[PDB]
């Protein structure tokens, strides 16, 4: 039901800033971060991927220097592969 | 390293200079909305008791325009040695031409770069308000149609009195 959100525009930024704050913890398990996991990533689609730029900003803060991780990159590859089908 | 930057004798004017261009711009801001003129500044009336000359201020008038002309030109020598002045130099307060030289390829650089570096020192002390966490490299169209207007403001301001200090599938 998320398609349209072109009404109010900084609270959908701040619940794209609270799911990658609290991704990742010392005091959190798997069972636990797995719902967070399927979460963002049903939050990152069905949206327009116009202000998730400003997420992105920090996806690439941390994560691809890398080698937590792997949902994060997971989400940017189908992320990429819906925009396929600044930014640039 | 602003803090501990030398300082050279076109320092002394440049910050003064700065301030009296910030000034000027601010008034003629301020007289394009209505401004009242009034002993202290509210937000009823919105008056303007900062509207006068660069040198007919005081030590306390001018204590909220004095380092902030001189750190970001202290950083500026600090990038790059370069203090001399070669050129010409060029209430009711008048603004200058400042669209008179465009920006070249090596000034847009110098530009980018005093951006940069104040957004980095702006960091810097807001890490240690926050100890006591922007990059302007991907910042976005809201903060880059803002931040920008500092940075013009500085290099049409360092460009008078002759002080202009100078420094995607290809790839793939």
């Amino acid at each position: 039901l998320f398609a349209g959100t072109e009404h109010r525009a900084i609270m959908v930024d701040s619940m794209l800033h609270t799911v990658y704050r609290l991704s990742r913890g010392r005091s959190l398990t798997k069972a636990q971060r797995d719902v967070i996991e399927d979460c963002l990533m049903a939050l990152c689609r069905y949206i327009r991927p116009s202000m998730l730029q400003h997420l992105l900003r920090r996806l690439v803060f941390d994560v691809p220097i890398l080698n937590x991780x792997x949902x994060x990159x997971x989400x940017x590859x189908x992320x990429x592969x819906x925009x396929x089908x600044x930014x640039x | 390293e602003t803090l501990n930057v030398i300082i050279p004798e076109k320092l002394d004017s440049f910050i003064n200079k700065f301030a009296e261009y910030t000034h000027e711009k601010w008034a003629f801001d301020k007289i394009q909305n209505n401004w009242s003129y009034g002993e202290n500044v509210d937000e009823e009336l919105k008056t303007h008791p900062m509207l006068r000359p660069y040198k007919t201020f005081s030590e306390k008038d001018k204590e909220i325009y004095r380092w902030p002309i001189k750190e970001s030109l202290k950083a500026m020598i600090a990038w790059e040695w370069t203090i001399e002045k070669a050129r010409e130099g060029e209430y009711n307060p008048q603004p200058p031409d400042l669209s008179g030289v465009t920006l070249s390829r090596e000034l847009q650089a110098m530009a980018e770069q005093l951006a940069e570096n104040y957004h980095n020192t702006w960091g810097r002390k807001k890490k240690q308000e926050l100890e006591a966490l922007v990059p302007y490299d991907t910042l976005t169209a809201k903060e880059k149609a803002r931040d920008r207007e500092k940075a013009q403001e500085l290099l049409k301001f360092l460009q008078m009195n002759g002080y202009a200090v100078t420094r995607x599938x290809x790839x793939x």
